[PDB]
C-alpha cells in the first residue's frame, strides 16, 4: 500500500481483472477448454490480492470492498461451475455483471482532483441541469408524435395476401413477393391486384412477436417507433408502410415533420449543450 | 398542468366509432373541458376582461376553450366521425399549451422556432438544390429498370418522385444502393441507339458524380449550418441561473 | 525521398486484380517493396550516422520514420508479405505530410493539445470495452443468440449501435432471443446506451473539435489589443 | 408435329417433338445426347418432366411479383417466362439444334433473362449476396463466350 | 416591412424572377414521357423565360458592359452563371432536338438547363449573402477533405493489396470449392425483412433455379484501388457498413475485422466531425464573435 509499485500492480491487476472477466464465457471453453482452468487462477490469484487491501484498510472505499465481493461470489461460482453440478449455460453468470467495471480503478489516479472541486461539482451540476431539460423536451416531442401516430395511423397488419389463403395456413407461400402492405378501402392505400386480396394477418392468428414489434397500436410502441425514425433508422420503409396502408399525405405531413423538428434540431440542441459545457470550462479553469 | 396532461393521455388509444372504448373516452373529454372552461372563467373573473385579453397565453387559452366548446355542442348532435377527429385535435392543441406552464420547455421552444424562423434562407437554397438534382435525374434516370432499391416508391420517374428520393438521400438511407441501381449496364439491360427514353439503364459516371456530390454537399456541409444556428439561438435564448 | 515515398505508394497500389492464373510469393512489386525498404533503411542509418542517435531519436518525426522502416523490414520477410505488417507499408503516406506547411499547420491547430483528444478516444475505448463485456454477462448464456455469444461479436455488436447502423435490428433480434417477461428492461437498457452514445459522445467530439479550432482566450484579449487596381488595370 | 404421348409408339425421328420443351427434336438429342430406345425414351420424359415442375415454379414465383407491368419500359414477362423456358430446356438437353430457321448461340438466352426477367432479390439469411442479382451468368473475370440453338425469341 | 419588402430589388429583378419561378413550375411537368420537345403545352414558359432573358441582359449590356468598366454585368461568378444559363436556354430552344441518345450531347445540354433554379441565388440578396457565408471557409474544407482523401488512399492501398480477388464467393452457400460451381441450383427469394413467419415442418421457402456462378458482391469489391476508393467512400456514410464488415470477415477470416472497424473511427467518428467543426468555427468567425 505503501509503495507506489504497489498501485501500479493494482492497476494492471485491474485490467487483468477485466480481461478476465471478457474471456468467460461458455463458448469460449466450448472452444479452448484449457482457458477454463486460466480463468480461474487469475481468478483467484487478484482476489488474494485485493484481500490484502480490504485488510490492511481497517488502520469510497466502500466502491472496492463491493468489487472484492464480487470477486469472492464469481470465484465461488467458478469452483461451483467446475465441479459440473450447476449448467454453464445456466443464468448464474449474471453475477460477473458488475466485475468489469474494475477498469475505473486503472484511471482512478486521474480522476483524483486536489483542486477546488468544489468548481467542478458546480460545472457538473449546471450540465446536468441542462440535460434534464432537453430531455424533458425531447420526451415531450415522442409523446406528442406518439400520439399522433397513434390516431392517424391505426394498426400495419392488413397484407395482401394470395386469393384462397386460410387461417392457420398462413406461411412464406402465402405472400407476395416483396411482401406489400395493403389498405381494406376502395379508395385509399394500395389496391391489392389480381389473384391477391387485403386482409388482416393478425386475424388469421399470428402473433404480434411475428407480426413485429413497429407500429401505432398503442401509445407505448407508438412512441417506441417514433424513437426509432427519429434515429433515421428505417423511417423511409415505415413511411412506405404507411403510404401503402393510409393516405399519402399524412405520411407525407407525419414523417416530413418528425425528420425536421426531431432528428435535426432537437439533436443539434445536445451539441448545443456539450459546446456550452466546454465554455463553461474555459471560464472556470482557463487550462484544460 | 396536470389535468392537461391527464386529458393529453386520454388520446393513448385511437378514437374509432367502431371501437365501443371510444365512446367513454369521448364523454370522458367532455368533463375536462367544463373544467377547462372554469379555468378560464376564474381568470377572466379576477381580472378585467381586458387584463385577461393581455396575456397572449391568456387568448391562445380562450381560443382552445372555445374550440373545445363547440366540438362538445357537435358531439351530442352529429355524433359522427368529425366530432371524434375534432375532438383528438382539440386535444393534441390543448396538450402542446403546456410549454407556456413550464420554464425551461417555453425556453427551448422558443429557441427551436427562433432557429427555424432564421434558417428560411439556407433551407431555400437546399430546396433549389435539391430541385435542380430532381430535374437532373428525372433526365438521366427517369427510365431505369427497377433494381434492389429502385421501386415503386423509389422512383425518378417524375419530378415529384425524384425530389421525394432525394430527401430521402438527405436522410442517407440507403443511398448507395440506389446509387449503383441507377448504374446498370448491359446485359442487364435493353440499350437504345436513338432515343433515351425507350431505354431502361442509366448512366455509370452520370450516377457517380450525381450522387456522391449530392451527398457531400447537402449532407457534409449544409446541415453544420443549421447545427450552428442551433447553438447560437440555444446561447441566446437559454440561460438559467448567473453568478 | 519524398518523390521515392510518393513512387512507391503509386506502385503497391497499382498492385491490382489480374487473375487467378498467375501470382506468386515472388513478384516484381515484392522486389519493388525490397529495394524501397532497403532505400529507406540507407536513409535512416545514415541520417543517424549524421545526428547521433539521440539526435535523431530527439525528434518525434524521426522516431516515427524509425518506427515505419523496422516495421517494413520485417514485412519483407517471406512469411510476413502482405500481412497485417504490410500498415507499415502505407504508413508511408503521411511522409508527404510535410509537403505543404499550410496543412502541417491546419493539422496541429485542428486536433489541438494532444491531451483532449486522447482522454476522449481512451474514454470511448474504456466504456466500450466496459458495456460489451456487461452485455456479455448478460446475454451470453441466451440461446439462439449469436449476437453475444462471444467477447469479440459483443463487442462488435456495442459498435454496430454506436454507428446506429442497423441498431434496431440487434434490438429486435434481442427481444426475441429473451423471453417477453424480459424484453422491455432489455430495450430499456439497449435504448439507455444508445441515447447516451449518441448525444453526449459524439457532441463531445464535436465539442472538442470546435475547442481545438477556437483561439485561447489568452490569445483573443492579445489579438483585440494589438488590433486597436482591378480588371480593368490591363 | 406429333408431341410425343407415349414411350413404346414412337419406336422420321425429326418430325416427333417433346412435350414440354417442344423446340427440340428426338433426332437432336439421338445425334448429341429396341429397350434401348425405350430407355432413351423414358429418360427423355422424366428430362421434360422435371423441367414441367421447375418452370412451375419459376411461374408460380413470378406470379406473385406485382411490379410485373413496371420494371422495365422494354421487357414483359411474357418474354421473361420465354426466355427462362429456353434456358431451362437447354440445360436439360445440351445439344446442338439442326432444323429451325433463325438460331444463336444456346448460351446467349442465360444473358436475355438477366436483360429480360426482372430483378428478384435473393434471401440474405446464411450468406451475404450485396446486391446480386438471383439469376446472373458471368462470375469473376469470366469469359462467357460452342452450341447453337434456335431463335424462339 | 411590406414597402421595405416591395423595394428589396428592383423591378426588372422582381419580373425576372417571377419569369423564373413560372419557368421551373412549367419544368416540373416534364417527364420522359411529356418531353417539352414533343409538347407544346410546355413550350409556352420556355419561350417566355429566354425572350425575357434576352431583353434583360441586352438592357444591362448597354447600361454597364461585359467588360473594362467600373461596373460590368459580369465581374463576379453570378454574372458568368447568369451567362452560361442564358446561353444553354437560347442553345436549346434553337436547336430543340427530336432524338436524344443517352450519354449524348443532347442529354448533357438537357442535364444543364436544370441548373435555372440557381438564379434566384443571384436575384434574392440574402441568397446571394448564405453563398458568400458559406463559400468563406473553403480552404479548411478544402484541407479537411485532403485529410480525409489520404486516409481514404492508406486503407484503399490496404486492401487493393491484401483482399484483391478475395471477395469472390459461389452464389451456392453449400459448395465450397470453385471448380464445383457448375449447372443450376435453387435460390430462395426474400419476402420479407420485418415479418418472421416459422416455416412449417414439411414447406419449402418460395423460390426458384439459377445456375451457379462464381461472382463478386454487386455494391462493393476490393478488385483495383478505384473499387476500393468508391467502398470506403460508401463506408463514410456509415449506410451498409456492416454488410460491408461481414462479408470481409466470412470470406477473407476475422482477423481483418479489426481493418474495417479502426477505419469507422478514424474517418467516421473523428473525420466527418471536422466538417462540422470547421463549418461552425467559420459561421462563428463570419458572425464575428470568434475573437
Ligand atoms: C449547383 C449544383 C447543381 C448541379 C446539378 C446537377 C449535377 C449533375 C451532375 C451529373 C452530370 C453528368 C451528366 C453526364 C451526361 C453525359 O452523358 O455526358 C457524357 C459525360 C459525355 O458524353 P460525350 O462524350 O459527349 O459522348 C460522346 C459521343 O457519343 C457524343 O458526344
Ligand atoms: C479493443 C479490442 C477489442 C477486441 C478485439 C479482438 C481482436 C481479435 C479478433 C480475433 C477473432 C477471433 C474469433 C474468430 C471468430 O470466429 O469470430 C468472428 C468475429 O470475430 C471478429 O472478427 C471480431 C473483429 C474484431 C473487432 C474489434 C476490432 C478492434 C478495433 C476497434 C477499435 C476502435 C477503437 C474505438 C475507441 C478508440 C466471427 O464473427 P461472425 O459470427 O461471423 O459475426
Ligand atoms: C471523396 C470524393 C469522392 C471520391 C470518389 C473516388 C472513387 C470514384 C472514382 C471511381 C473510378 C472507377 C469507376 C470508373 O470507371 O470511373 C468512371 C467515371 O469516373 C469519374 O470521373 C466519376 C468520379 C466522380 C467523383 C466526383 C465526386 C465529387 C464530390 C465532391 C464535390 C469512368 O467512366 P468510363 O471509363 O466508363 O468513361 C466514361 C465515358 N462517358
Ligand atoms: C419564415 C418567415 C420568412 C422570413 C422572411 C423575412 O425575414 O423577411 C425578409 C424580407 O422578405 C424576403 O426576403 C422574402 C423575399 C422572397 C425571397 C424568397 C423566394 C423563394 C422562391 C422559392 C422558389 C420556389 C419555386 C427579410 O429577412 P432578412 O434577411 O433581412 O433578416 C435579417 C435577420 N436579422
Ligand atoms: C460554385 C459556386 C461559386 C461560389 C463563388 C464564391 C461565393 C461568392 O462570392 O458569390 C458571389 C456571387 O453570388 C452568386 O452569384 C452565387 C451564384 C452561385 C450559384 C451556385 C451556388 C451553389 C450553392 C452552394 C454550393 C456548395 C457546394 C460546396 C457573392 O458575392 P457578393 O455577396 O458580394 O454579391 C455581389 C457581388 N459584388
Ligand atoms: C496517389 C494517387 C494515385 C494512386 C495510383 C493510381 C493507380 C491506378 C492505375 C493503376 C490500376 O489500378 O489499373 C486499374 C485501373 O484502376 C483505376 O480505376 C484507377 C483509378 C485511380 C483513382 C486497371 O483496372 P482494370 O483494367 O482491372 O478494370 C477495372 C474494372 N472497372
Ligand atoms: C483492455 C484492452 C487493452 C484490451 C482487452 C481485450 C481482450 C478482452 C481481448 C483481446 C484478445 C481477445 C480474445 C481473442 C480471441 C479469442 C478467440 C475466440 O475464439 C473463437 O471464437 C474461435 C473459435 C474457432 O473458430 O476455433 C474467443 C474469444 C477470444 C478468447 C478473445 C476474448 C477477448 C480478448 C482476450
Ligand atoms: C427513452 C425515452 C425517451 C422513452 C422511450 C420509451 C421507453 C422508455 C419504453 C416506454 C414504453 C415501452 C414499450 C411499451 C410496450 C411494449 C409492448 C411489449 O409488447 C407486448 O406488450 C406484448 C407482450 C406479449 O406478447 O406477451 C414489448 C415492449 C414494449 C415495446 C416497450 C418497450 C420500451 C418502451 C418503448
Ligand atoms: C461565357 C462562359 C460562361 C462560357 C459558356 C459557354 C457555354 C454556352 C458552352 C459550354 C459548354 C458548351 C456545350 C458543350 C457541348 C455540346 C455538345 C454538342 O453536342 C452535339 O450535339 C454534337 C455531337 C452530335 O451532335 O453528335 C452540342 C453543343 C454543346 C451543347 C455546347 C453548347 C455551348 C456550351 C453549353
Ligand atoms: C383473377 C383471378 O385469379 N381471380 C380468382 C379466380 O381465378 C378464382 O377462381 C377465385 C376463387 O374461386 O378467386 C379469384
Ligand atoms: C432456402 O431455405 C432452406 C430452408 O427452408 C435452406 O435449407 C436453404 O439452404 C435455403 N437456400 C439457400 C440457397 O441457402
Amino acid at each position: 500500500i505503501n509503495k507506489p509499485w504497489v498501485h501500479s500492480l493494482l492497476r494492471i491487476c485491474a485490467i487483468i481483472s477485466v480481461i478476465s472477466v471478457c474471456m468467460n464465457t461458455p463458448m469460449t471453453f466450448e472452444h479452448y477448454p484449457p482457458l477454463q482452468y486460466v480463468t480461474f487462477t487469475l481468478d483467484t490469484l487478484l482476489m488474494f490480492l485485493y484481500t490484502a487491501e480490504m485488510i490492511a484498510k481497517m488502520h469510497w472505499c466502500v466502491f472496492d470492498g463491493f468489487m472484492v465481493f464480487c470477486l469472492w461470489v464469481s470465484l465461488v461460482l467458478q469452483v461451483f461451475e467446475i465441479a459440473d453440478i450447476v449448467d454453464q449455460m445456466s443464468p448464474w453468470g449474471m453475477l460477473r455483471i458488475p466485475r468489469p467495471l474494475i477498469m475505473i480503478r486503472a484511471f482512478r489516479i486521474y480522476f483524483r482532483f486536489e483542486l477546488p472541486r468544489t468548481r467542478i461539482t458546480n460545472i457538473l451540476k449546471r450540465s446536468g441541469e441542462q440535460i434534464w431539460s432537453v430531455s424533458i423536451f425531447l420526451l415531450f416531442f415522442l409523446l406528442l408524435y406518439g400520439i399522433l401516430g397513434v390516431q392517424m395511423f391505426g394498426t400495419f397488419t392488413y397484407h395482401c395476401v394470395v386469393n384462397d389463403t386460410k387461417p392457420g395456413n398462413v406461411t412464406w407461400n402465402s405472400l407476395a413477393i416483396p411482401d406489400t402492405h395493403c389498405s381494406p378501402e376502395l379508395e385509399e392505400g394500395y389496391q391489392c391486384p389480381p389473384g391477391f386480396k387485403c386482409m388482416d394477418l393478425e386475424d388469421l392468428g399470428l402473433s404480434r412477436q411475428e407480426l413485429g414489434y413497429s407500429g401505432f397500436n398503442e401509445i407505448g410502441t407508438s412512441i417506441f417507433t417514433v424513437y426509432e425514425a427519429a434515429s433515421q433508422e428505417g423511417w423511409v420503409f415505415l413511411m412506405y408502410r404507411a403510404i401503402d396502408s393510409f393516405p399519402r399525405w399524412r405520411s407525407y405531413f407525419y414523417f416530413i415533420t418528425l425528420i425536421f423538428f426531431l432528428a435535426w434540431l432537437v439533436k443539434n440542441v445536445f451539441i448545443a449543450v456539450i459546446i456550452e459545457t466546454f465554455a463553461e470550462i474555459r471560464v472556470q479553469f482557463q487550462q484544460m | 398542468a396536470l389535468l392537461v396532461l391527464a386529458q393529453s393521455v386520454l388520446l393513448s388509444v385511437k378514437w374509432d366509432v367502431e371501437d365501443p372504448v371510444t365512446v367513454p373516452l369521448a364523454t370522458m373529454s367532455v368533463v375536462f373541458t367544463f373544467i377547462f372552461v372554469l379555468e378560464v372563467t376564474m381568470k377572466i373573473i379576477a381580472m378585467s376582461p381586458a387584463g385577461f385579453w393581455q396575456s397572449r397565453r391568456n387568448r391562445y387559452d380562450l381560443l382552445v376553450t372555445s374550440l373545445g366548446v363547440v366540438w362538445v355542442v357537435l358531439h351530442f348532435a352529429l355524433l359522427n366521425a368529425y366530432t371524434y377527429m375534432m375532438g383528438a385535435c382539440v386535444i393534441v392543441f390543448r396538450f402542446f399549451s403546456i410549454c407556456g406552464k413550464h420554464v425551461t420547455l417555453k425556453m427551448l421552444l422558443l429557441t427551436v422556432v427562433v432557429s427555424m424562423y432564421k434558417s428560411f434562407f439556407i433551407i431555400v437554397g437546399m430546396f433549389l438544390l435539391l430541385l435542380c438534382y430532381a430535374f437532373a435525374g428525372v433526365v438521366l434516370f427517369g427510365t431505369v429498370k427497377y433494381g434492389e432499391n429502385i421501386n415503386r416508391h423509389a422512383n425518378f420517374s417524375s419530378a415529384g418522385k425524384a425530389i421525394t428520393v432525394l430527401f430521402r438521400i438527405v436522410t442517407g438511407e440507403d443511398w448507395n444502393k440506389i446509387m449503383h441501381d441507377c448504374m446498370v449496364q448491359p446485359p442487364f439491360c435493353t440499350p437504345d441507339e436513338f432515343t433515351y427514353w425507350a431505354t431502361d439503364c442509366g448512366n455509370y459516371a452520370g450516377a457517380l458524380m450525381y450522387f456522391c456530390s449530392f451527398y457531400v454537399i447537402i449532407a457534409y456541409i449544409m446541415l453544420n449550418l443549421l447545427v450552428a444556428i442551433i447553438v447560437e439561438n440555444f446561447s441566446l435564448f437559454y440561460s438559467t441561473e448567473e453568478d | 525521398i519524398l518523390s521515392m515515398v510518393t513512387v512507391d505508394v503509386i506502385v503497391a497500389a497499382s498492385n491490382y486484380y489480374k487473375g487467378e492464373n498467375f501470382r506468386r510469393q515472388y513478384d516484381e512489386f515484392y522486389l519493388a517493396e525490397v529495394a524501397f525498404t532497403v532505400l529507406f533503411d540507407l536513409e535512416a542509418l545514415l541520417k543517424i550516422w549524421c545526428l547521433g542517435f539521440t539526435g535523431y531519436i530527439s525528434s518525434s518525426l524521426h522516431k516515427f520514420e524509425l518506427l515505419l522502416v523496422i516495421g517494413t523490414t520485417l514485412h519483407v520477410y517471406p512469411d510476413l508479405y502482405h500481412s497485417q505488417f504490410t500498415y507499415f507499408q502505407v504508413l508511408r503516406v503521411v511522409r508527404l505530410i510535410k509537403i505543404s506547411p499550410a496543412l502541417e499547420d491546419f493539422v496541429y491547430k485542428i486536433f489541438g493539445p494532444g491531451k483532449k483528444l486522447g482522454s476522449l478516444v481512451v474514454f470511448t475505448a474504456s466504456l466500450l470495452i466496459v458495456m460489451s463485456a456487461i452485455s456479455l454477462q448478460m446475454f451470453c448464456f441466451v440461446e439462439e443468440l449469436d449476437r453475444f455469444t462471444t467477447f469479440p461479436r459483443a463487442f462488435m455488436s456495442m459498435f454496430q449501435i454506436l454507428t446506429q447502423e442497423g441498431w434496431v435490428d440487434v434490438m429486435d433480434q434481442t427481444l426475441n432471443a429473451v423471453g417477453h417477461m424480459w424484453a422491455p428492461v432489455v430495450a430499456i437498457y439497449f435504448i439507455l446506451y444508445h441515447l447516451f452514445a449518441t448525444l453526449i459522445l459524439l457532441s463531445l467530439f464535436v465539442a472538442v473539435i470546435l475547442d481545438n479550432l477556437e483561439l485561447d482566450e489568452d490569445l483573443k484579449k492579445l489579438k483585440q489589443l494589438k488590433q486597436s487596381p482591378l480588371r480593368l488595370r490591363i | 408435329c406429333f408431341t410425343v404421348e407415349n414411350a413404346d409408339a414412337v419406336c422420321n425421328l425429326s418430325d416427333f417433338y417433346l412435350s414440354f420443351c417442344n423446340s427440340y427434336t428426338l433426332w437432336e438429342l439421338f445425334s448429341g445426347l429396341m429397350t434401348t430406345c425405350r430407355q432413351c425414351v423414358e429418360a427423355y420424359q422424366d428430362y421434360d418432366h422435371h423441367a414441367q415442375e421447375k418452370y412451375e415454379e419459376f411461374e408460380s414465383v413470378l406470379h406473385k411479383y406485382l411490379q410485373s407491368e413496371e420494371y422495365s419500359v422494354k421487357s414483359c414477362p411474357e418474354d421473361c417466362k420465354i426466355v427462362y423456358k429456353a434456358w431451362l430446356c437447354s440445360q436439360y438437353f445440351e445439344v446442338t439444334q439442326f432444323n429451325c430457321r433463325k438460331t444463336i448461340p444456346c448460351k446467349q438466352y442465360c444473358l436475355e433473362v438477366q436483360t429480360r426477367c426482372p430483378f428478384i432479390l435473393p434471401d440474405n439469411d446464411e450468406v451475404i449476396y450485396g446486391g446480386l442479382s438471383s439469376f446472373i451468368c458471368t462470375g469473376l473475370y469470366e469469359t462467357f463466350l460452342e452450341p447453337e440453338c434456335c431463335d424462339v425469341r | 416591412q411590406l414597402y421595405d419588402l416591395l423595394g428589396l430589388v428592383t423591378y426588372l429583378d422582381w419580373v425576372m424572377i417571377i419569369v423564373t419561378i413560372c419557368s421551373c413550375i412549367s419544368m416540373m411537368f416534364e417527364s420522359p414521357f411529356r418531353r417539352v420537345m414533343h409538347a407544346p403545352t410546355l413550350q409556352i414558359a420556355e419561350y417566355v423565360f429566354v425572350i425575357f432573358m434576352s431583353i434583360e441582359l441586352n438592357l444591362k449590356i448597354m447600361a454597364d458592359g461585359l467588360f473594362f468598366t467600373p461596373t460590368a454585368v459580369i465581374r463576379d461568378f453570378g454574372g458568368v452563371m447568369d451567362i452560361f444559363i442564358y446561353l444553354v436556354s437560347l442553345i436549346f430552344l434553337c436547336w430543340m432536338p427530336q432524338n436524344v441518345p443517352a450519354e449524348s450531347g443532347a442529354q448533357l445540354l438537357m442535364v444543364l438547363r436544370c441548373l435555372r433554379p440557381l438564379r434566384i441565388f443571384k436575384l434574392v440578396p440574402q441568397m446571394r449573402k448564405v453563398v458568400r457565408e458559406l463559400f468563406s471557409g473553403f480552404k479548411e474544407i478544402f484541407l479537411v477533405s485532403i485529410l480525409l482523401l489520404t486516409l481514404m488512399l492508406v486503407f484503399a492501398s490496404f486492401g487493393v493489396q491484401l483482399f484483391a480477388g478475395k471477395l469472390a464467393k459461389c452464389n451456392d452457400p453449400n459448395i465450397i470449392r470453385r471448380e464445383d460451381c457448375n449447372g443450376i441450383f435453387r435460390i430462395n427469394v426474400s419476402v420479407s425483412k420485418n415479418l418472421n413467419l416459422k416455416l412449417r415442418p414439411g414447406e419449402k421457402k418460395p423460390g426458384f433455379w439459377v445456375p451457379r456462378v462464381w461472382a463478386n458482391p454487386r455494391n462493393f469489391n476490393f478488385d483495383n484501388v478505384g473499387n476500393a476508393m468508391l467502398a470506403l467512400f460508401e463506408v463514410l456514410s456509415l449506410k451498409g457498413w456492416v454488410e460491408v464488415r461481414d462479408v470481409i470477415i466470412h470470406r477473407v477470416g476475422p482477423i481483418h475485422g479489426i481493418y474495417i472497424h479502426v477505419f469507422v473511427f478514424l474517418g467516421c467518428m473523428i473525420g466527418l466531425t471536422l466538417f462540422v467543426g470547421v463549418v461552425i468555427a467559420n459561421f462563428n468567425e463570419n458572425k464575428g464573435t470568434a475573437l
